[PDB]
RNA sequence: AGAGUGUAGCUUAAAAGCACCCAACUUACACUUAGGAGAUUCAAUUGACGCUCUGA
RNA sequence: ACCUCGGAGCAGAACCCAACCUCCGAGCAGUACAUGCUAAGACUUCACCAGUCAAAGCGAACCUUUGAUCCA
């Protein structure tokens, strides 16, 4: 199944976004924009939020 | 002072005002249907069996520039009116055409093998290194 | 589903009117109308709905579409109903603001 | 790797092929027609 | 019920049982040619146009051909896709030949004719030309359908054209001020003695284009008259104004249209000079107002709408405090 | 001997558009892209050089 | 067995509807991580709740099936 999981920015902000991922599949990181910076940024899974 | 007597509102009739300007409408609809409307002028290129024709259209359908080389004064110059020699020259003297007719902007419409084709890829060279840029600047809202 | 026309032929429409929702291409876009996500047909100006049938030339990504129409007699045209909206008020006026 | 001279020939002999098989085809339906 | 079609329904006449029979588009591109036929072609049904709508030269030609055909030179050049064209010549045979009729196009597309004329046209059998001398080494030409400065308009131009008398006219299509039809007469020479134009009768002064800040666009047309035999004709805007219509009303019978050449002016600080130094007046600024937006009739319950709907009506952005 | 007479294959086209051929992509066809070849039968609307038909 | 939603029958021609009923599948999957932010004007499952579309603008790049409140 999918797991909702917290990417959350490698930028030193406190910014997180919420994305899915498989299970099975191993841990994200992601370019995505970042409002406060204004630049796209790498972002990291902390930790699975749920089982989806 | 009777010479600083002006309306109120100014009436430009000149056609090219507002596209000018670049305030005019353009037709934004049409999407299932190709091609798209939304120009002011369009490049529209017609190569037949023996000769290759170039017209400059309005989006009311008026054709307002053209370069056929059917026309002697162009088809005395080449050898063939058939071929990349034909569309780039046809392209240079449409260029020069436009230029002089003040029709600096304008939109190109090919299908995808017309653009990967290496005749109109010259034409568009031709078009753009005579000072025609094929794209419209965007409407001002 | 309340799908259909919501602005008949004669219609004065605003612009960001819905003219009208479907699940197909029953209707196309002409001039000065939009087409949302879902097929929904809206005006792209402010002025007066009109209906016509139109010779419809499908985008050349539109793989089925040139499928259907390279399967079609050499004297054949395909018809389709377009909206358009004909625009009313002009794109705005040139006013005196100061004699210099 | 090839030559200017050799391509020449070459568009030359697809001319002249071009010629001779349509006066190839030409007669053909010449006598098809009859 | 079913009302029978007012016309040929369109894909009828082909309606046979023979399809497998019938040739098939095999190209997208024929579809779209026969497509855009039937496009222009009338139909009984609404369609969206009704609400937005010698020998001996032969024989040298055919001659001429075959000699650049015969070149052996044009053909390996053409052939490897180098050829060239002499654009200059290739522009002085088309001004000859069909220019006129390019021209004519383009006057029409502009409007000249349906706003001098009323809609009475001509052809432009003259290859007139015109240009402004800019400074003193070159001289920027106005074509059918320029683009000149009034900066470079700021003295007379250079006229010459190939002819044997003539009446040169200067006018501003859009340029007036008060009355939007009538048009502002910029220099006309008569009675201009075959090609040399220092003689002609310099009835109205010449005056550079003035189009005022923020007003778009203005087009200016050179014409060009035959004349048969000489007549006597007749800094203000009261005398510059006129009518090209009843102008040539008053003209036709011996004065014929033979020459055009147009430009498109914009706003420039020569502007501003010809509007204070000669003119003597305050310029006029305009500025393109668009239509204020359209909002439905304010209802005392917005349901469902953003809070954003009370200030779509709000005029003032400040805030006020009535009796307080 | 007489009639119809006549633009490259077709054109109530006026030197054009469709047609036509190869080269590459196709098993192949097709598409597309590159190229190729083409005519208003001879003299002043008329007469005579060629084709079809009607006879021996 | 069903109870919500969606697609088809089932309504021949705006909408609405043959509830009950017949069949199918969804509590999603894939994709992207601007698949962002804002905002005229509209639609709407006949109320409300909810649910849709969207010009212009700003910013990056250059989408195809459900569940409120409270409470944690
Ligand atoms: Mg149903
Ligand atoms: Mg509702």
């Amino acid at each position: 199944k999918n797991i909702l999981v917290r990417m959350v920015s490698e930028a030193g902000t406190g910014f997180c976004f919420n994305t899915k991922r498989n299970r099975l599949r191993e841990k994200l990181t992601l370019l995505h924009y970042d409002p406060v910076v204004k630049q796209r940024v790498l972002f990291v899974e902390k930790k699975k939020i749920r089982s989806l | 002072v009777e010479n600083e007597a002006v309306a109120p509102e100014f009436t430009n009739r000149n056609p090219r005002n507002l596209e000018l300007l670049s305030v005019a409408r353009k037709e934004r609809g049409w999407r299932t249907v190709f091609p798209s409307r939304e120009f002011w002028h369009r490049l529209r290129v017609i190569r037949t069996q023996h000769h290759v024709e170039a017209l400059v259209e309005h989006q009311n359908g008026k054709v307002v520039v053209s370069a056929s080389t059917r026309e002697w004064a162009i088809k005395k110059h080449l050898y063939s009116t058939r071929n990349v020699v034909a569309c780039e020259s046809i392209g240079r003297v449409l260029a020069q055409r436009c230029l002089e007719a003040g029709i600096n902007f304008m939109v190109y419409q090919p299908t995808p093998w017309e653009a990967a084709s290496d005749s109109m890829k010259r034409l568009q060279s031709a078009m753009t290194e005579g000072g025609v840029v094929l794209r419209e600047p965007q409407r001002i809202y | 589903r309340r799908q259909g026309i919501k602005k008949m032929e004669g219609h004065y429409v605003h612009a960001g009117n819905i003219i009208a929702t479907q699940r197909h291409f029953r209707w196309h876009p002409g001039a000065h109308v939009g087409v949302g996500k879902n097929k929904c047909l809206y005006a792209l100006e402010e002025g007066i709905v009109r209906y016509t049938k139109e010779v419809y030339v499908p985008h050349p990504r539109n793989t089925e579409a040139v499928d259907l129409i390279t399967r079609l007699p050499k004297g054949a045209v395909l018809y389709k109903t377009f909206v358009h909206v004909v625009p009313a008020k002009p794109e705005g006026t040139f006013k005196l603001v100061a004699m210099l | 790797e090839l030559t200017f001279e050799e391509t020449e020939r070459r568009a030359l002999l697809l001319k002249k092929w071009s010629l001779y098989k349509q006066q190839e085809r030409k007669m053909e339906r010449d006598t098809i027609r009859a | 019920r079913r009302t029978p079609p007012l016309g040929p329904m369109p894909n009828s006449d082909i309606d046979l049982s023979n399809l497998e029979r019938l040739e098939k588009y095999r190209s997208f591109d024929r579809y779209r040619r026969r497509a855009e036929q039937e496009a222009q072609a009338p139909h009984w049904w609404r369609t969206y146009r009704e609400y937005f709508g010698r020998t001996q030269q032969l024989l040298e030609r055919k001659q001429a051909i075959q000699e650049l055909r015969a070149n052996v030179e044009e053909e390996r050049a053409a052939r490897l896709r180098t050829a060239s064209v002499p654009l200059d010549a290739v522009r002085a045979e088309w001004e000859r030949t069909c220019g006129p009729y390019h021209k004519q196009r383009l006057a029409e597309y502009y409007g000249l004719y349906r706003d001098l004329f009323h809609g009475a046209t001509f052809v432009p059998r003259v290859p007139l030309h015109v240009a402004y001398a800019v400074g003193e080494d070159d001289l920027m030409p106005v074509y059918c359908g320029n683009e000149v400065t009034p900066t470079e308009a700021a003295q007379a131009p250079e006229v010459t054209y190939e002819a044997e008398l003539w009446t040169l006219l200067l006018t501003s299509l859009d340029g007036h001020l008060l009355e939007p039809d009538a048009e502002y007469l910029h220099w006309l020479l008569t009675n201009i003695p075959g090609n040399r134009v220092a003689e002609g009768q310099v009835t109205c002064p010449y005056l550079p284009p003035f189009p005022a800040r923020g007003s778009g666009i203005h087009r200016l047309a050179f014409l060009l008259f035959k004349q048969d035999q000489p007549i006597d004709f007749s800094y203000q805007l009261a005398q510059r104004t006129f009518r090209t219509f009843d102008f040539y009303k008053k003209h036709q019978e011996t004065m014929t249209p033979a020459g055009l050449s147009f430009f498109q002016c914009r706003w420039d600080d020569s502007v501003t000079y010809i509007f204070h130094q000669l003119l003597d007046m305050r310029e006029p600024v305009f500025e393109f107002v668009r239509p204020p937006p359209y909002h439905p009739k304010q209802k005392r319950f917005p349901h469902r709408q953003p809070l954003r709907y009370l200030d779509r009506y709000r005029d003032s952005h400040e805030p006020t405090y009535g009796i307080y």
